[PDB]
RNA sequence: UGCCUGGCGGCCGUAGCGCGGUGGUCCCACCUGACCCCAUGCCGAACUCAGAAGUGAAACGCCGUAGCGCCGAUGGUAGUGUGGGGUCUCCCCAUGCGAGAGUAGGGAACUGCCAGGCAU
RNA sequence: UCCUCCUAAAGAGUAACGGAGGAGCACGAAGGUUGGCUAAUCCUGGUCGGACAUCAGGAGGUUAGUGCAAUGGCAUAAGCCAGCUUGACUGCGAGCGUGACGGCGCGAGCAGGUGCGAAAGCAGGUCAUAGUGAUCCGGUGGUUCUGAAUGGAAGGGCCAUC
RNA sequence: ACUUACCAACCCGAUGCAAACUGCGAAUACCGGAGAAUGUUAUCACGGGAGACACACGGCGGGUGCUAACGUCCGUC
């Protein structure tokens, strides 16, 4: 309803990225996370970006 | 610590003579004393909070525990876990310490004072009574205070009546009527 | 006149009236009046003969009724269609099984209890039989 | 305000009874919480279901101070 | 709650769980005076090796029994008495206890003695 | 082997609650001290550590005790599958199954592994 | 359209313009793990303080709580706190449940890599069950695919997502 | 502060009622194992061909209706 679609991208070279939603008032800030890359085969951060 | 010591130099002794207990470990102990302020109004004002709280820390000598509405109730506009008051759970030294400064300094300066009541036991031996002003203890700076406010004394006990509570305080010289 | 004060729920299933009655003996007074039938009793019904009995005994003695009517009846008034909802609820009744001691009394001759009895025992649709305590 | 509505039944309850032989894996039960516990050999699904950690035989008992009723596995 | 039924509560999830999964444990209890160490075979009703300060040969050695060296001293004991009968791969039973200064102290000798958990 | 205690289980109220009595050499408990390990949204209460001056007061264990909980027949009652029947909103008969509640009554648990203290 | 209960006849299912309610979201913690904790309500005592705020004791024993309807669960808590955290992981899946089908669900275990824990272990989101939209067409990123003479490119496929 | 022939929850004892109550609880029905007799395989799988998806009354258990209807809606014969 207010919660909008989100994606965090892998912050290796791959243009890997999972998905999420986010509440954007209460949250305003990027969401940032260890997420395991399935390309480089590691867990590696991901970051906030626009869907 | 001193009145640590007379409890057992002299308290002890004359608790055992008095209710012939079979056992010492029958005679009835300061458990613990536990100090409150029920704020209640720093829901508009946040910052009460902080001045009895202070008071509190300065009165006890340890870092007051802010209590939160256990309870929404409408009738004290109160929503569940909006602080309203703080307390300190006083036991050991720091107890037998605040114990005198009580009963040796803070009580004898309650305004126009004639005692304290004996009355006031819950009816298993542990006594109650408030004060209403916290500039009797001297550990509050006249000057300083944004504001007079009152608060609980509850002294907890292991004796089981109210009438062995009232024997242990008075061997304390505990002021009554 | 006899209703539930609130209830869980409005409206209740017609269901069924099978069985003999629970509470068969006279419990609190002296005397009982009986069904030997089955069947509903209004509140109206058990208010008529409230009266009628309490008429007879000058308002003397003491009675006790051992009914409550907790069954919401509904209706569906003239010139409406099967469905379209459940009716709405018009009276209240308890159901009656052979046996139940819809009544008691005492403070007063059983002569007096019997034709106090009579009278109120024409007020209702149920046949019902006149009942005495005992000891066990 | 007006009724008329219902949900899709959701088929819970035993799928396999006492004695009966499954093979590892096999749900003997679906339930809304823990009306049934999962004993030996018998695991407890997010959505409460028991299932068969091992082949053999479906076994229900009733245990401890609770006398609360337990599924669990025999081999056979 | 009282010391006991608390610490009785504080234990049931883990024994549950070691149940569960069939282990055999290394069960300790802890005194204000004496700290006491259990191998309990699966089943839950057997003792297969034990070892504690209320027996002579082992606080004989000890300065008190209810401190850290003697904890040490009985966890290595039912370590050595363990091996000898074969048993090597346990599952620790902190029983409620911390794990932590006297337990610990028993645990970690234990294992000095080759226990395997 | 016997009594006593601690630990871990079986069993899950015939096993619990209460009331009365009772135990400290050992064990257990409270207890002592606390700078420290470690801890308190405050508090050495609890968790924790170093201990042994005191007490079995509390707790705990044991023994007693039918106020309560709990268990609980026999017999009858209710329901009910099949077959048949009536005055068919409900019932009855044959046969099989057969409660719930209540009554008599039972009942102050039973039991295994290891360890410690004591005695013969 | 979807969820919960009853009708529903003690396995599943079971109709009516039958009886009652709810959803079309929320949450980076309200998720994971380790460690810890334990309600409601009533009686008595207590400054301002009242029937009800916060404090103490006692009774009580989960009647509380569970982001939200209902039902079933929940003390080993699934309820309540804190520390560290990203398992709200990627590839799979023995074997099952539920469907006319499209589908939907539950799942131990395997490989890689991760968090928490001394360890046994736990974690593939949330006590569970609602919180949803097939296909087509099109957009964005990735790509050991394809590429109309050939090398490219456009467009198509595949994977992710709107 | 004190009191009234008033109403009074909770609690104790006694008495009933419940589809959406359960500290109890059948008969039947249903799932599974094994075994004989019987039964023209009555069973399952694949494949060729369909028809049918207006049902009726009666019995039993119910919702709705008025335990009205040659009423209406399910279950089961
Ligand atoms: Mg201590
Ligand atoms: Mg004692
Ligand atoms: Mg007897
Ligand atoms: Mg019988
Ligand atoms: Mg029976
Ligand atoms: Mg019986
Ligand atoms: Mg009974
Ligand atoms: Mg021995
Ligand atoms: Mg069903
Ligand atoms: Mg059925
Ligand atoms: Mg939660
Ligand atoms: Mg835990
Ligand atoms: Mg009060
Ligand atoms: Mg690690
Ligand atoms: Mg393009
Ligand atoms: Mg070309
Ligand atoms: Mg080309
Ligand atoms: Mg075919
Ligand atoms: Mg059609
Ligand atoms: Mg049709
Ligand atoms: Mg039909
Ligand atoms: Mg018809």
């Amino acid at each position: 309803g207010i919660r909008e679609k989100i994606k965090l991208v892998s912050s290796a070279g791959t243009g890997h990225f999972y998905t999420t939603t986010k509440n954007k008032r209460t949250k305003p800030e990027k969401l940032e996370l260890k997420k395991f890359d399935p390309v480089v085969r590691q867990h590696v951060i991901y970051k906030e970006a626009k869907i | 610590a001193k009145l640590h010591d007379y409890y057992k130099d002299e308290v002890v002794k004359k608790l055992m003579t008095e209710f012939n207990y079979n056992s010492v470990m029958q005679v009835p102990r300061v458990e613990k004393i536990t100090l409150n302020m029920g704020v209640g109004e720093a829901i508009a004002d946040k910052k009460l909070l902080d001045n009895a709280a202070a008071d509190l820390a300065a009165i006890s000598g340890q870092k007051p525990l802010i209590t939160k509405a256990r309870k929404s109730v409408a009738g004290f506009k109160i929503r569940q876990g909006y602080p309203i008051g703080c307390k300190v759970t006083l036991r050991g030294e720091r107890m037998w310490e605040f114990f005198e400064r009580l009963i040796t300094i803070a009580v004898p300066r309650i305004r126009d004072f004639r005692g304290l009541s004996a009355k006031s036991f819950d009816g298993r031996g542990n006594y109650s009574m408030g004060v209403r002003e916290q500039i009797i203890f001297p550990e509050i700076d006249y000057d300083k205070v944004d504001r007079v406010r009152g608060l609980d004394i509850t002294i907890t006990t292991t004796a089981k009546s109210d009438e062995e509570g009232r024997a242990l305080l008075a061997a304390f010289d505990f002021p009554f009527r | 006149m006899l209703q539930p004060k609130r209830t869980k729920f409005r409206k209740m299933h017609k269901g069924r009236n099978r069985g003999l009655a629970q509470g068969t003996d006279v419990s609190f007074g002296s005397f009982g009046l009986k069904a030997v039938g089955r069947g509903r009793l209004t509140a109206r019904q058990i208010e008529a003969a409230r009266r009628a009995m309490t008429r007879a005994v000058k308002r003397q003695g003491k009675i006790w009724i051992r009914v409550f009517p907790d069954k919401p009846i509904t209706e569906k008034p003239l010139a409406v269609r099967m469905g379209k909802g459940k009716g709405n609820v018009e009276y209240w009744v308890a159901l009656i099984q052979p046996g139940k001691v819809l009544y008691e009394m005492d403070g007063v001759p059983e002569e007096l209890a019997r034709e106090a009895f009579k009278l109120a025992a024409a007020k209702l649709p149920i046949k019902t039989t006149f009942v005495t305590k005992t000891v066990m | 305000t007006r009724n008329g509505r219902d949900s899709e039944a959701k088929r819970l309850g035993v799928k396999r009874f006492g004695g009966e032989s499954v093979l590892a894996g096999s749900i003997i039960v679906r339930q809304r919480g823990t009306k049934f516990h999962a004993g030996a050999n018998v695991g407890c699904g997010r959505d409460h279901t028991l299932f068969a950690k091992a082949d053999g035989k479906v076994k229900f008992e009733v245990k401890g101070p609770k006398n609360r009723k337990f599924i669990s596995i025999e081999a056979e | 709650m009282d010391k006991k039924s608390a610490r009785i509560r504080r234990a049931t999830r883990a024994r549950r769980k070691l149940q569960e999964l069939g282990a055999t444990r290394l069960v300790v209890h802890r005194t204000p005076r004496h700290i006491y160490a259990q191998v309990i075979a699966p089943n839950g009703s057997e003792v297969l090796v034990a070892a504690s300060t209320v027996e002579k040969a082992i606080a004989e050695q000890l300065k008190y029994t209810g401190n850290k060296d003697a904890a040490a001293a009985v966890g290595k004991a039912v370590a050595e008495r363990a091996l000898e009968k074969g048993i090597k791969d346990v599952s620790f039973d902190r029983s409620g206890f911390q794990y932590h200064g006297r337990v610990q102290a028993l645990a970690d000798a234990a294992r000095e003695a080759g226990l395997q958990f």
